[PDB]
RNA sequence: UUUUUUUUU
RNA sequence: GUCGACGUACUUCAUAGGAUCA
């Protein structure tokens, strides 16, 4: 799909998109889904111009996704990792399989496989997170390392040989176009977002590194239940009652007890015995799902819901704070849990304003 | 309509004691609320309490201090004899040694433990513990 | 002046916001039947769980174990059972229902 | 498989004895009124000397202050209190290790499970409050 | 019950 | 009269719930 294109040619503001002087015109399919995914991404409206942050996306050289999961994670020094996220996928085969070169010989090779996996889990100190943390603990090991000695280290653990000179390279590039568009270079601690290699990431700011590559990956959602999963996007009316499936080159082929339950992805593919192939995860379960699913039509609400412990309170006639629970798909779709949002009425409509959570909920309905 | 005044006293006690309130106030009072309420208070189970008068039927206000588990009042007041002194105090208090029936005798009001040193007896009003 | 007129204006909107509740609590209080409160409880029981410390417990199964309240010797089921009135699998559904309660508070 | 039990007799049991008391024997003697030492009395027709474990008074003192006629029961000055050596427990279980730790008690008590358990343990009678008065169960000794 | 040929900042 | 309304006597139908394992 053609989607980071029209995101440039209308950074120049050409707006009759379909009447680009083209070789030869492309599908309409690909370009509707650039208009519609990119304004899930916060870069375009149906007011047929791009976002300042649109345009910052267009300052980027990366996918549309990508730029955007750099764009806003620009919060909390968090950066260096999703550097490191944002350019290791930008490269296909990121690990070799180590199942396919040649006890015995194929116990050899399984046992090839098998110190990498045990890497791969001395990598990533949250399970919950993705296949994520694998590749951004590996690239934080990566140039943690002397990169003149690396390449026994590279190869210790059995791992893909030249993409990482070119990840060197292009995250050299990202953080020079980042030193380019804004100075960012003589700030304190921003030496961690300009280390040009990588070390250690922080403790609580990789579950808000999880809210903000959930801003990334749009409209790509499942949950768990051997696995047994159907992909929960019901943005897309009719991706559902299907038994979709982790890719297994993902090394979250079936980890033996994998906790979450919102399933958040990349890209899928369909194949062998039928079964799919839903690639890069991250896993997410209930507030910043709805935090950042208010940023576009993927999200809407009930009536307030009621009972004992959730009666609506009325500060005004125009003000109230209520418990909703979020509705998500659109033909055919579902809901998440319920939130204390504190809304007012504009012009007819109660329109949601503020996520008040449980305990500031009871404080507020104390007082009246 | 009102038939036991004592009833009356010793339920509005009893309420207003179980919710933890510090002192209650009961309308009418007869002697003989008056002279229940002086056995109690021999014992420990209230605390002072003073009649304000009008003119008329007269009310009482009851300073609670804690102490006290149940009060009631036996309604038809049974004659009791000599030996049903103790089946009484086996019905009606949950530990054979602690509590005290209350009756009428013609040595006073008084409760069942100076009624068997007296040697009398005499009808029932109530009880407590 | 006329900003008396602005809270005459507000007063009213909280008499008719008041009286469209208590209009809706009147017609819900006369509803007693017994599926349709069941009903709400059931969805009430899940959004409760959904949206909204071993010491309680303890305290909880301390008063169970000395009280012996969720057993067949209470008067509403030794009545249900003594008179066969229990082999209808509804009052044995609130039987059960008794029971697994109070076996939920004796658990450790 | 102490050298006083018989194949079920345990004859180490004997007067006067040494009963111990749950936490829901004192709330059915309150409710039925009968008294805890007089009414062992009237049943065993022997002298009786009632222990409360340091568990068990723990978990009266954990009921709160609706029930504090029984705690007023409980800390009465002839019942006696023997003492547990124990992190503090669940009365129940605080009950069974006395009970395999010695087989010279019989146990009052009167909640179901309780009963279960102790009847596996072979030579241990079972006082319990029902009706109107203290039955016993496995104790051939009664008349 | 892994199945990555290929590519441009 | 294989009669009805009763009055006695008797019969029968409705019992499984949770937890773990396969
Ligand atoms: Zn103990």
């Amino acid at each position: 799909p053609v989607e980071s294109i029209v995101l440039q040619m209308k950074s120049m503001a050409i707006h009759n998109i379909i009447n680009f002087p083209f070789p030869t015109p492309p599908d309409r399919v690909a370009l509707s889904k650039a208009i519609q995914l990119l304004q899930y991404l916060g870069a375009l409206d149906n007011k047929e111009m791009i976002t300042e942050d649109g345009k910052k996306m267009s300052l980027f050289p990366l996918s549309p996704r990508f730029s955007k999961m750099l764009l806003v994670s620009d919060e909390k020094a968090c950066l260096p990792y999703i550097v490191a996220i944002v350019s290791a996928l930008s490269v296909g085969d990121p690990f070799i399989n180590e199942f396919e070169l040649g006890g015995m010989d194929p116990e050899l090779k399984k046992e090839l496989r098998s110190k990498f996996y045990k890497s791969r889990s001395q990598f990533s100190k949250l399970d919950k997170f993705s296949d994520v943390f694998r590749l951004l603990s590996v690239v934080s090991a990566m140039d943690y390392v002397p990169k003149e000695q690396k390449e026994i280290f590279m190869k210790k653990n059995f791992l893909r040989g030249k993409l990482m000179e070119e990840i060197v390279k292009l995250r050299k590039q990202l953080m020079y176009i980042i030193k380019s568009n804004t100075s960012k270079e003589n700030i304190a601690v921003v030496i961690r977002n300009e280390d040009l290699k990588s070390d250690i990431p922080s403790v609580i700011q990789i579950k808000l590194l999880k809210q903000m590559i959930c801003a990334g990956f749009v409209d790509h959602v499942a949950v768990r239940a051997i696995p047994y999963i159907p992909v929960l996007a019901t943005r897309t009316p009719n991706i559902e009652d299907c038994f979709v499936y982790i890719h297994p080159t993902s090394i979250l082929n079936n980890l033996g007890e994998m906790p979450p339950k919102y399933m958040l992805y990349y890209s899928l593919h369909l194949g062998g015995n039928n079964k799919t192939r839903m690639n890069t995860l991250c896993d997410i379960a209930s507030t910043p799902l709805a935090n950042i699913a208010r940023k576009g039509l993927l999200l809407t609400y009930s009536k307030p819901l009621t009972g004992q412990g959730l009666k609506t309170v009325n500060l005004s006639p125009t003000e109230r704070y209520c418990y909703v629970v979020p509705r998500f798909g659109s033909k055919i779709g579902w809901d998440l849990n319920p939130i204390a949002v504190h809304q007012k009425k504009q012009k007819g409509q109660w329109t949601v304003i503020k996520f008040i959570t449980r305990k500031g909920f009871q404080t507020i309905t104390g007082e009246e | 309509t009102r038939s036991s005044v004592l009833a009356d006293a010793l339920n509005a006690i009893n309420n207003a004691e179980k919710t933890g309130k510090r002192q209650v106030l009961i309308r009418p009072s007869s002697k003989v609320i008056i002279k229940f309420l002086q056995v109690m208070q021999k014992h420990g189970y209230i605390g002072e309490f003073e009649y304000i008068d009008d003119h008329r039927s007269g009310k009482i206000v009851v300073q609670l201090n804690g102490r006290l588990n149940k009060c009631g009042v036996i309604s038809p007041r049974f004659n009791v004899k000599i030996g049903d002194i103790e089946k009484w105090t086996a019905n009606l208090l949950p530990a054979r040694q602690f509590g005290y029936v209350i009756l009428t005798t013609s040595a006073g009001i008084m409760d069942h433990e100076e009624a068997r040193r007296k040697h009398v007896s005499g009808k029932i009003l109530g009880f407590v513990y | 002046p006329e900003e008396m007129r602005k809270r005459t204006t507000e007063m009213r909107l909280m008499r008719e916001l008041m009286f469209r509740e208590e209009r809706k609590a009147r017609r819900l209080k006369k509803i007693k039947s017994k599926t349709y409160r069941k009903i709400k409880k059931k969805e009430l029981m899940k959004n409760r769980e959904l949206a909204a410390d071993n010491e309680d417990h303890d305290i909880a199964r301390a008063k169970e174990r000395m009280t012996l309240k969720h057993k067949t010797n209470s008067k509403w089921a030794k009545d249900m059972i003594k008179h066969g009135m229990t082999n209808d699998a509804e009052t044995r559904e609130e039987m059960e229902e008794m029971l697994r309660q109070g076996e939920r508070l004796k658990a450790k | 498989v102490s050298s006083a039990l018989f194949f079920q007799y345990n004859q180490a049991i004997k007067p006067p004895y040494q009963v111990l008391i749950d936490t829901n024997f004192i709330n059915f003697s309150i409710q039925k009124k009968v008294d805890i030492v007089r009414g062992m009395m009237d049943c065993l027709l022997a002298k009786c000397n009632p222990l409360i474990t340091d568990c068990v008074m723990a978990e009266l003192e954990k009921l709160g202050p609706k029930y504090r006629i029984a705690l007023k029961l409980a800390r009465d000055p002839r019942i006696k209190r023997l003492s547990c050596s124990h992190k503090g427990t669940y009365a129940d279980d605080c009950l069974v290790h006395r009970v395999l730790q010695h087989k010279c008690y019989i146990v009052a008590t009167n909640d179901a499970g309780l009963k279960q358990r102790i009847r596996k343990i072979p030579g241990i009678p079972l006082m319990s409050v029902g009706g109107h008065a203290y039955v016993i169960e496995k104790l051939p000794d009664v008349f």
